[PDB]
């Protein structure tokens, strides 16, 4: 299968900015008939992809002139000249020259914002849950920027891999920050077999892990 | 004008089969290819294969041949995709798209296929109150954990509608055939405990819970 690599994978942009995304194939997409089948689509957060550039540089019909594709053989480039809020979403390049056709990983354009350190809060199981037999320890890492955060559960100093479920919100509408929830589920007489539960987070804002804990 | 309008069963048991349709309108069905593409959320797009409605000829992605089977009914200008022997890895959103041989331009809206062994299940809603003592500065963050429900959606509301500021409802994740969702609400330290906060959770497929975060 041909591999398509897109750069960056996340592009913060202030509205009105110029922006460039790139797509590199693991081999030439020039076809024997001379055409290069490199396409670019935009997926906006709740819907189907919409077509933007066909065969490396030709815009589709209603695509604003702001969009421009460039590149040849294996390295291609999309550029947006004055980004607008309606242009926020995920960008994917597509090679149709080799079977199977493959897409690039996606590049999300998002709003630049100042860094914001997270608010970490850990929650022991409820009386209600323990009475029913289970134990979920929940850690909320609210309102941070940039999206890249790495959270781990360590119960009594061991890092627990198994049993945590994570969920992320989209970039906040009136704030531009991100939020994450991490839930660790054990059984009551299993949770009862240890006592400190820690939720430590690593993020750009702090050189030290953000550690919340209890017993 | 041109519309690929999808429709095809969406909650299915593992080991079964599901046939999803894609009725085309606004252009001559026969002149273009229908391409089908799979998207596993939080991720990229995979090309499954195509059909040429004129001849009935197809080409599949090696990965999907045997799993996907592609079919057209030129009398109704509707194209189908049957998936077979479903497993969890098959829960994704599937798209048909009109296109030429090498690439697609206009895409249909998507059909979400969820593979699960569940029955309809009312959620367990759990209050998540602050850990203890050594915590709060200007704010206190409370939370509602609602778990083990099928199918989607739930309505989580904090104080029956007002208290719109400060909440984040995380997207539901399926884990072991049932879903879990969670919500944080951050309020000022002179608001809680004094002023009671309740989380209200509703599940169309069954019935409603209202839970107060005491302590």
């Amino acid at each position: 299968d041909v591999v398509m690599t897109q750069t960056p994978l996340s592009l913060p942009v202030s509205l009105g900015d110029q922006a460039s995304i790139s797509c590199r194939s693991s081999q030439s997409l020039v076809h024997s008939n001379g055409n290069t089948y490199l396409y670019w689509y935009l997926q906006k957060p709740g819907q189907s992809p919409k077509p933007l550039i066909y065969r490396v540089s030709n815009r589709f019909s209603g695509v604003p002139d702001r969009f421009s594709g460039s590149g040849s053989g294996t390295d291609f480039t999309l550029k947006i000249s004055r980004v607008e809020a309606e242009d926020l979403g995920v960008y994917f390049c597509f090679q149709g020259t080799h079977v199977p056709y493959t897409f690039g990983g996606g590049t999300r354009l998002e709003i630049k914002r100042a860094d914001a350190a997270p608010t970490v809060s850990i929650f022991p199981p409820s009386s209600e849950q323990l009475t029913s037999g289970g134990a979920s320890v929940v850690c909320f890492l609210n309102n941070f920027y940039p999206k890249d955060i790495n959270v781990k559960w360590k119960i009594d100093g061991s890092e627990r891999q198994n049993g945590v479920l994570n969920s992320w919100t989209d970039q906040d509408s009136k704030d531009s920050t991100y939020s994450m929830s991490s839930t660790l589920t054990l059984t009551k007489d299993e949770y009862e077999r240890h006592n400190s539960y820690t939720c430590e987070a690593t993020h750009k804002t702090s050189t030290s892990p953000i550690v919340k804990s209890f017993n | 004008q041109i519309q690929l309008q999808q429709s095809g069963p969406e909650l299915v048991r593992p080991g079964a089969s599901v046939k999803i349709s894609c009725k085309a309108s606004g252009y001559t069905f026969t002149d273009y290819y229908i391409h089908w593409v799979k998207q596993r959320p939080g991720e990229g797009l995979e090309w499954i294969g195509w059909i040429y409605p004129g001849s009935g000829n197809t080409k599949y992605n090696e990965k999907f041949k045997g799993k996907a089977t592609l079919t057209v009914d030129t009398s109704s200008s509707t194209a189908y995709m049957q998936l077979s022997s479903l497993t969890s890895e098959d829960s994704a959103v599937y798209f048909c798209a009109r296109g030429g041989k090498f690439a697609m331009d206009y895409w249909g809206q998507g059909t979400s296929v969820t593979v699960s062994s569940a029955k309809t299940t009312a959620p367990s809603v759990y209050p998540l109150a602050p850990v203890c003592g050594d915590t709060t500065g200007s704010s206190v963050t409370l939370g509602c954990l609602v778990k083990g429900y099928f199918p989607e959606p739930v309505t989580l509301t904090w104080n029956s509608g007002s208290l719109s500021s400060g909440v984040h409802t995380f997207p539901a994740v399926l884990q072991s055939d049932l879903y879990t969702l969670s919500s944080s609400v951050t309020v000022t330290s002179s608001t809680w405990p004094s002023q009671s906060i309740t989380c209200n959770v509703a599940h169309p497929a069954s019935s409603t819970k209202v839970d107060k975060k005491i302590e």
